């Protein structure tokens, strides 16, 4: 429901109690489907841990992603042997230098594999995209919190073509008050949630030139 | 029951069934992911390029991301030939000098995946020389990815001989999409390699001599030649036709180190032995979608010829259908009755797991 | 004063003395500025011509538009190779694809063996100028009065003031503009003075009745 | 003496060969009356002056001409008005973007001999240029100036047609999303006067950070990084993180909506693609050039950001001279001895027309 | 002091007579439109198989080894070249034609390499394996002189074994089919590699752990590991079908040479057999050669053989000491012999 390009058209419809729903649901959407610089955030969670304690740490997110680097000796391990002149620092920049390199993995039982090195970043970008629970996420994220998270809402069916239908003047009166919701990171959440409440309810048309329009033509009339 | 047979490409993969004279199935061999369905294969992936980030599990031959390969193979099945696996022997394909992990994987997936009743791997040029009726003979296999140069001898393939090239199809299309801002033209966007590679395959030739059609070109507009935008622009093109695929007689257009398909072909017959070379001269296969310009074989002999012995009697073979010949050389193999105690059977690798592809294959 | 590229934020600061004036002569600038969209006009009087017969016609204006045009063959030539997607009049094609391709080049070859690449936009407007200079005086007025309306408003949306108004206000709103404005070409007679209250009334209030803000703030206002 | 004109998409420079700095520099524009009938057409800061009046036309767009009517105007404008000389009786050193069409190179020397008939002229690559003025002959040379950003190879002094690369970013890409980011902060910079005024602020105070996470959280966390700006009407402006985020798009093109890499890796990507014997000096010369790299603290960014994406064994140079070092590098060459040979005389054109460009150039 | 120039299939190793150790070692190919050269291949094998085969690149060879990396005149130091074994009497004579009529020589002298070896060991009797980068010799040799009847050439040696290992590094996942990335496949087997005693087992145990696996970091700072390619590589040396050769390996070229030797003198030969060359360097390949050899030898027959630490010069080393000796200066061959008895006297004085 969430991808319905006309969101803004039936959402008014719907019930106070629908409403908080589908408020949550869109909130939770943007805090996961939001972007961050994984290389350094599990650089900066994992630095001067050893791949034991990376295989256990507090983090679920950080255990995934690691789980998914260490099958891969060749990206971690040091060598015996050198041509002539943390381990997550050498790994990610063996999976960047070795960007169409292959590595290899042998399974539980004596099966192999051969992966890319970006297949492996990726492989562990996404086992750690699926651990988080959003507070976590949003700690991590607290800085571009409200950059993020609105990148994410711009691509949704409903905003499509937001800024050509209703100009760049509104869209950038959009992007405001969807930034000013956020008073504080303990309550990121809920602020953006009743943003998203209050505007549902109104489907947006305090954006619109259609809803202004409406707006001044109902007011006008007492 | 009827046999499958896959021939997994960089660029494109042809699938169809054994005995048939040409693949039914004929799609990229892409795979695009939207942003979190979950993913899309063939064509369809290509229409929703704007959604979707796409990606080639095969490259340069080899497969780098099994997740996709997987799904490659599960489209070609279920949707592309519409079939139930587990009811079908399936003959797949490699490049030469393929890893050893990707032969076993190719073998862990079709079993445990798919669950074939029985699976073979042969090698892509020696399928080409089958199509061509022959046991004897070196073939110069060049697709989207990747050129080999495979000497054979009997059927088996000499791998001390065998030399990798990576000059192809796609090497040859950027080329193309760079050469054109000669003209005024701006052709940088992945969207739109896809183009000009469809104006590569339809308008470019091998020149005999190639500063003789420089001369040509230039004394006169006779080989210039116009194409079609999928915009509905329209766009003329030169010398630009027989540039491009003169890359493969010099990769120095490139700025690639790498010698030219003609010398490549020549020092890997320059490692067999001396006795059998003749054979191979006499037998030179042109195999892949690299090979169907105009005048590349005509061209070929010329190269070699100043490189081999004038004594040697040089012929150059270049089926019509030297586009498909690998996968019609599977057809033929996997249709053989003599080939059919060859198969891997599921029992043979309940027993000996993965690694069975590598004494049988 | 009327290219003022802020009028809209300038003129809401002065009394209905140099209001009316202002508005006497932007709609004065309208009509004496307007001029034909030759692109209906062109493809119009060539409908159904071949390149040679296009040379060969009454009018000038079109010879020497199309003179302009014939130049570049990538731009009306049909293709000997097509891709599998060309579903596809000789101008029709024309227009359309110096439109299709307003920033890629095009090539000519001069009567004496010179080269020469020029942009889409060039191109198609070296073909309309060449088209001013070889038109009738009374010709251009005949064809003119036939749709005033549009070219009063095409010359308006051209004007500084309105540089990337939709661009900023939505298309939404600039359609609406274009309503009223059209609107008050209900009556013939009457036209350029309908016209000019239509600007002096929107002058008035710096058109913050077709903007976002001016929207805005009108809400905030009446909300008291 | 011989002169030099150095055709920007946004900025002419001109001057006499000899000079260490052009004495005419001015917007690369003409400007003709928005309608019909209310002089026929205006050059450089004119057209600008009058740009109420006038709707402006970029004839270099991409540092592509587009337009040879304008261009004749300008380079027309560049001479009788600017300069105050007689062409036909100068030589006449231009420069050209890299991978310039070959047409575009045809007609810039028809013009030069057959409109201002001049006794001789010579086309240099921009890139190239910054490089003599560097007082060298061998490298990769950065340049990025209004329009488009180029990263060229030079071995000898001569470019390496295959190893050049480019990227549609720079500075009025910059100063349009620094525009976008200031009404992110609480602004409305939108009309033509305030374009210019948001351009003023980018080249006074914008900088490019080490590390732009970092600074990020210190804009956030602090105000140290705030500065104010006056307006010119007097009101003040007080930007903040708009400082270093707007440079930011330089290396992540991603920030203005584009798939391109950045600056840092198409540079990596440039120089990779060249040949292994000289990539070393490549490194050890590393030119930056062009009016977008004028940023404080950006030279330093690109040491640290190929460190990453190099091999883990640089000298960057970026002389303060790099705004007209393309112009400083023409003064240099066009005032050579052992230079005079290498000009294109009038006999040699009246021979074999426009199209020699090509050999001497 | 008299200069000593050991020619090479692979590596030219040129110095003076005296000193323990060459002090110039390059590449021996020749570029057109030594280390030089091969670093700028990009943009540009005169003795491949041991003997040459261009003399105009010799030339260049000899004329870059003179001025350059020793800085000598030819003019005023006796030459002292080294011979392949087996070469044809032809390329014996132009050698000495070049050194007289090109470089001004005051005396020069034609030895054979693997004679060399044998005499650097002290020894006077023996058979050497030279193995060296384009070729492998067998050399039996009887008081000084070499015994060309029972002289066997094997077209396989360390450059086969380079190629050999980058091939096998790609069933691994690897890939190594750039020039540029050869010197590394080079070094990694100059470095990992080692000749397993039995290859079978070794084999089972390569299979069963990673106790024998090691791991290379390559320049730009990837890391590669290995396990059995480690002795896969120069288990060539032993069965040359692995290249896909139909020749023998180099412990059956050993004995047949010794049988092709009067079986009066083939005892000394099994007790005297000495390793030559940069490829008889890998660890564990005397063993081998002890357990081969005598696997193949009568079962009371003596087999020792002798790996000298100082094997990869051992060629070069031999021509030092042998032109340092004060009884040799007299076995010179002066200009005067050359100018009066023409190239054939090399075939009367060496
Ligand atoms: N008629 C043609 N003329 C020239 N080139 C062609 C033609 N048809 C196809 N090609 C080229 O051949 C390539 C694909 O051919 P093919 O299927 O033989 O290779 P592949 O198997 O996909 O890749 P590879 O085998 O190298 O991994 C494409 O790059 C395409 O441009
Ligand atoms: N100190 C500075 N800091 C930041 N930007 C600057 C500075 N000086 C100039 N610029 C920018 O450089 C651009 C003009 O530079 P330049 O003249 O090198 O480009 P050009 O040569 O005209 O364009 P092209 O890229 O086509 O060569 C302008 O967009 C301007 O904003
Ligand atoms: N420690 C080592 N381990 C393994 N191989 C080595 C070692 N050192 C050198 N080599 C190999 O030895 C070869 C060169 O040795 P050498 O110089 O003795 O032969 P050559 O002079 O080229 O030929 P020849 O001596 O037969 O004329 C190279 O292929 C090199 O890889
Ligand atoms: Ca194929
Ligand atoms: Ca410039
Ligand atoms: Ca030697």
């Amino acid at each position: 429901r969430l991808l319905s390009e006309d969101l803004f058209k039936q959402s008014p419809k719907l019930s106070e109690q629908e409403l908080d729903e589908l408020a949550n649901n869109l909130a939770d959407y943007l805090f996961q489907a939001a972007d961050i610089d994984w290389h350094q955030v599990i650089s900066e969670k994992t630095r001067g841990l050893t791949t034991e304690e990376m295989a256990k740490s507090e983090h679920r997110y950080v255990q995934a992603f690691c789980r998914e680097i260490l099958k891969y000796p060749d990206c971690y391990k040091s060598a015996d042997v050198a041509s002539p002149e943390s381990v997550i620092d050498v790994a990610l920049k063996r999976l960047q230098t070795g960007r169409e390199r292959l590595f290899t993995t042998t399974d539980e039982k004596g099966n192999r594999e051969l992966k890319k090195g970006d297949a492996i970043l990726e492989s562990a970008i996404n086992a750690a995209r699926m651990a988080i629970s959003t507070e976590e996420k949003n700690t991590i994220l607290s800085n571009n919190v409200k950059s993020a998270t609105f990148d994410v809402f711009c691509e949704l069916p409903c905003m499509d073509g937001f800024a050509e239908q209703n100009g760049k003047t509104a869209f950038y009166a959009l992007r405001a008050g969807f930034y000013s919701a956020f008073k504080n990171t303990d309550t990121a959440k809920q602020d953006i949630t009743k943003f998203m409440k209050d505007n549902l309810q109104a489907g947006f048309s305090g954006y619109s030139y259609q809803g202004l329009t409406n707006r001044v033509a109902q007011l006008e009339a007492q | 029951v009827a046999a499958l047979v896959v021939d997994n490409g960089s660029g494109m993969c042809k699938a169809g069934f054994a005995g048939d004279d040409a693949p039914r199935a004929v799609f990229p061999s892409i795979v695009g992911r939207p942003r979190h369905k979950d993913s899309y294969v063939g064509d369809e992936a290509q229409s929703k390029r704007g959604i979707l980030t796409l990606k080639y599990p095969i490259e340069h031959g080899i497969v780098t991301n099994w997740d996709d390969m997987e799904k490659i193979w599960h489209h070609t099945f279920y949707n592309e030939l519409r079939v139930a696996p587990e009811e079908h022997p399936v003959l797949l394909t490699e490049a030469p000098l393929n890893p050893k992990a990707n032969r076993e994987k190719m073998t862990q997936i079709m079993f445990e995946t798919f669950n074939t009743p029985a699976m073979y791997v042969a090698i892509q040029a020696v399928l080409s020389l089958y199509a061509s009726g022959r046991t004897t003979g070196i073939v110069l296999d060049s697709g989207d990815g990747v050129s080999h140069t495979v000497p054979i001898y009997e059927g088996y393939a000499l791998p001390h001989a065998i030399l990798r090239l990576d000059l192809a199809g796609r090497d040859l299309t950027d080329y193309l999409m760079k050469i054109l801002t000669e003209r005024g033209y701006s052709f940088t966007t992945t969207a739109e390699r896809e183009i000009v590679r469809d104006i590569k395959e339809k308008l470019c030739y091998v020149a005999l001599d190639f500063e003789q059609e420089m001369a040509t070109a230039a004394s006169s507009s006779s080989l210039e030649k116009s194409y079609e935008l999928p915009d509905g622009q329209v766009i003329t093109i030169g010398n630009e036709r027989f540039r491009c695929p003169e890359a493969l007689f010099q990769p120095s257009f490139l700025g690639m180190e790498a010698c030219g398909i003609h010398e490549t072909t020549y020092n890997s017959i320059m490692k067999c032995a001396a006795a059998i070379r003749k054979d191979l001269y006499a037998n030179t296969v042109l195999s892949g979608g690299t090979t169907m310009y105009p005048g590349i074989a005509d061209r070929m002999q010329k190269e070699i010829t100043a490189l081999a012995p004038s004594t040697m009697k040089i012929k150059i073979i270049a089926p019509p259908e030297r586009k498909y010949s690998v996968w019609i050389g599977g057809s033929i193999l996997a249709s053989l009755s003599t080939f059919q105690q060859m198969w891997i059977s599921k029992q043979e690798y309940d027993e000996s797991g993965p690694s069975i592809v590598h004494r049988k294959c």
